[PDB]
RNA sequence: AGACAACCUGGCGAACUGAAACAUCUUAGUAGCCAGAGGAAAAGAAAGCAAAAGCGAUUCCCGUAGUAGCGGCGAGCGAA
RNA sequence: AUCCCGUGUGAAUCAGCAAGGACCACCUUGCAAGGCUAAAUACUCCUGGGUGACCGAUAGCGAAGUAGUACCGUGAGGGA
RNA sequence: AACCCAGAGCUAGCUGGUUCUCCCCGAAAUGCGUUGAGGCGCAGCAGUUGACUGGACAUCUAGGGGUAAAGCACUGUUUCG
RNA sequence: CAGUGCCGGAAGGUCAAGGAAGUUGGUGACCUGAUGACAGGGGAGCCGGCGACCGAAGCCCCGGUGAACGGCGGCCGUAACUAUAACGGUCCUAAGGUAGCGAAAUUCCUUGUCGGGUAAGUUCCGACCCGCACGAAAGGCGUAACGAUCUGGGCACUGUC
RNA sequence: UUACUGUUCCCUGGGAUUGGCUUUGGGCUUUUCCUGCGCAGCUUAGGUGGAAGGCGAAGAAGGCCCCCUUCCGGGGGGGCCCGAGCCAUCAGUGAGAUACCACUCUGGAAGAGCUAGAAUUCUAACCUUGUGUCAGGACCUACGGGCCAAGGGACAUUCUCAGGUAGACAGUUUCUAUGGGGCGUAGGCCUCCCAAAAGGUAACGGAGGCGUGCAAAGGUUUCCUCGGGCCGGACGGAGAUUGGCCCUCGAGUGCAAAGGCAGAAGGGAGCUUGACUGCAAGACCCACCCGUCGAGCAGGGACGAAAGUCGGCCUUAGUGA
């Protein structure tokens, strides 16, 4: 309503089916208050595929 | 489904209005052919 | 032409019931009715199975198997 | 998918057509839109033999004697 | 919402009934869920059968607690000064 | 004449099957890639999804129609003495119960109050209106005749007592 | 019955039965013609190509007028008059000459074409009548048969598909506890009491809440102390900001209540994303299904000088097999 399920997604993940050991597109999920903060949330979070802490943006 | 205009190819044995002279080749709707021309001897349906 | 116990083939074709209610589903293409023919009827001589190896019209029994599946993926149904 | 029907459209002939569980390619298998055919299987109003850890008159068939009788019911039917 | 026959021995978590003897052991009427409440599922508590066990009845010590009593240190309440 | 029904209307919105421009996917004769046990593009054909636009009635929309379904209110304040309210204010509706009747087969409180009939009347008759909750074709109010009708009283008559 | 799901009567569209001629007309076309104010300018620069050749007596420039479009700047164009010119790299301009020519786009026109839609007819399908007329051994003013005629007519009917639509009809559903009536209320979770000092525990017993919220109200490093009295101080007052003494946990903690928590779990500041991936010994709670706590290990990080802390939130509600 004013509080929402938002999907965080790795920016450096290539959906094309990569050639490395573990292929897949990291997404986390979390909640945001779409009124308070209209800024698309950016968060550094761990990616099981890239193995490094990457940056996860949002999805529409 | 979709209505498909039925086409009968015929030869006229007598002269009739809008159609033409005797001994003439044409293409017609099935209704016109079997309900009007054919009972009166006027046309002949052709498949050689 | 009519008669004819059950069996059989075709035609119409339920409901109680089960699902702890009920509507899809189940009961069941059962009962019942109608018509038909026989000592049996029906089916039947691959426009079929199968799988890279092969079979060689139909029917019936054992098995595969309560398996694969179907299913308000419920009650249940259920092959080859 | 295969199979079979209402309404409407509507092909191809072996250089084809169909099937292999949407569909396409390849390969395998088969030849729809004409018919007919015995046996193995189902049944008991019955017929002839046989057996019975079946009954013995409240049993066994409803019925060991006028038994579908007497009687009851307008009738279908019930029924000793 | 006729009657007779048939499906039909319909269905009845309901009521009634359920037949010889002796021996041993022997409950429950609680909790949870339920279109459930007079039904049922599991648990609790029978019987019989195995496998491990060493307890029970007493005796003393140790733990934590916030009841009875008590109190006004807090929270209320209350009388008069 | 708001709600509902029914009838009439045709401008706009909505509107199925079905058509249908057009895109889109699978396959694939082939074309290239590639230190992995393969992969990426693709003509014609065949097959599949999507589909702008066209697409009636109906509905939304506009009008009529109560002997069609039905409905017909509150709150205040005011007059030579107490009083009452013809008259005003306000509220809310589609509109606020007119004529006639009224303690009624309708009246709760209630055996209302008054009058009559009785020595004495919760019934009966007439009237008041404060109609819990009358009312106009689910008809309203009258009414001569009629009734094995319901209900009150009287003369005659009697073992009803 | 304005409960649910449907069926039927009935209405309306496609298809079929089902045809001919004519119109009118919505959307596409087949030749072919109309039509374009970036600015530098001969001036309302159509993109792309052939591109030094074209347009003329099958009769142009130039003025006299008719028409239509219109941003009244000007453009296409009919008649007449006129009689030897309008022209190209000529320099501008991303793009070239109104010298010409090909597929075409912005919208318009016209005769020609597809499909409806619509209206109008026509007659042969189809429908409807007939004491009209034939007909067998004899009738059929006995139904009907053949022929003829009359009225309708591609409508209607019938079939199929689709939308609408009648409790007319069919099958069914309509909880539990209220006070074992209506009626509204209650049904899950959390805190307190009842609850008898482990845990658990009923009543239509007594009190209340929840169906979320925070990108910081999370993580971390580091610093701080609230409230209440009394006193001073311009407005300023009981109460705002400031100074000071006394009491010491009485404030706060997103929101109920309970239990916690003072150099703090309360207030502030700096940097962040651990509101991680992979897990997990063992415990608690337990009919089952769920539910809760978690040392420890690896990866890749945040903060911090480092030790270390960090798998959301002081805890317990904020949920659904
Ligand atoms: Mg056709
Ligand atoms: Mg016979
Ligand atoms: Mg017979
Ligand atoms: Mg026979
Ligand atoms: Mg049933
Ligand atoms: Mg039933
Ligand atoms: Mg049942
Ligand atoms: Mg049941
Ligand atoms: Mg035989
Ligand atoms: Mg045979
Ligand atoms: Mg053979
Ligand atoms: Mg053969
Ligand atoms: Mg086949
Ligand atoms: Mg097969
Ligand atoms: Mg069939
Ligand atoms: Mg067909
Ligand atoms: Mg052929
Ligand atoms: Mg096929
Ligand atoms: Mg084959
Ligand atoms: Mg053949
Ligand atoms: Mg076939
Ligand atoms: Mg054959
Ligand atoms: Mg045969
Ligand atoms: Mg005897
Ligand atoms: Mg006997
Ligand atoms: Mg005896
Ligand atoms: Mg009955
Ligand atoms: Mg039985
Ligand atoms: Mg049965
Ligand atoms: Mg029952
Ligand atoms: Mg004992
Ligand atoms: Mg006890
Ligand atoms: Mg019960
Ligand atoms: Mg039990
Ligand atoms: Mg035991
Ligand atoms: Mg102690
Ligand atoms: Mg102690
Ligand atoms: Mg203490
Ligand atoms: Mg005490
Ligand atoms: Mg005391
Ligand atoms: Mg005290
Ligand atoms: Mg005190
Ligand atoms: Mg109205
Ligand atoms: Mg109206
Ligand atoms: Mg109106
Ligand atoms: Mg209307
Ligand atoms: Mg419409
Ligand atoms: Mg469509
Ligand atoms: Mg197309
Ligand atoms: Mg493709
Ligand atoms: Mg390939
Ligand atoms: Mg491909
Ligand atoms: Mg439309
Ligand atoms: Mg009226
Ligand atoms: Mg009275
Ligand atoms: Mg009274
Ligand atoms: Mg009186
Ligand atoms: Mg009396
Ligand atoms: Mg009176
Ligand atoms: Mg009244
Ligand atoms: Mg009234
Ligand atoms: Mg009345
Ligand atoms: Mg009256
Ligand atoms: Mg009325
Ligand atoms: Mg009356
Ligand atoms: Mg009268
Ligand atoms: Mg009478
Ligand atoms: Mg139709
Ligand atoms: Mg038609
Ligand atoms: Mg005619
Ligand atoms: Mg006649
Ligand atoms: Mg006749
Ligand atoms: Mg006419
Ligand atoms: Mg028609
Ligand atoms: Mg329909
Ligand atoms: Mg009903
Ligand atoms: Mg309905
Ligand atoms: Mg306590
Ligand atoms: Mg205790
Ligand atoms: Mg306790
Ligand atoms: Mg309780
Ligand atoms: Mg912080
Ligand atoms: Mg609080
Ligand atoms: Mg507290
Ligand atoms: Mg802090
Ligand atoms: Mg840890
Ligand atoms: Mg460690
Ligand atoms: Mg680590
Ligand atoms: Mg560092
Ligand atoms: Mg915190
Ligand atoms: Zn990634």
């Amino acid at each position: 309503d004013v509080r929402v399920k938002v999907i965080l997604e790795c920016t450096g993940c290539v959906r094309k089916s990569v050639n490395k050991g573990s292929r897949g597109v990291s997404r986390y999920i979390t909640q945001k208050n779409r009124h308070n903060t209209p800024s698309r949330l950016e968060l550094r979070k761990f990616c099981p595929y890239c193995y490094k802490h990457t940056i996860h943006g949002e999805i529409k | 489904q979709k209505k498909v205009k039925k086409i009968r190819k015929i030869i006229l044995k007598e002269d009739i209005p809008d159609l033409g002279k005797k001994g003439q080749l044409l293409d017609v709707r099935a209704g016109f052919l079997r309900n009007f021309l054919l009972p009166l001897g006027k046309a002949e349906v052709v498949t050689p």
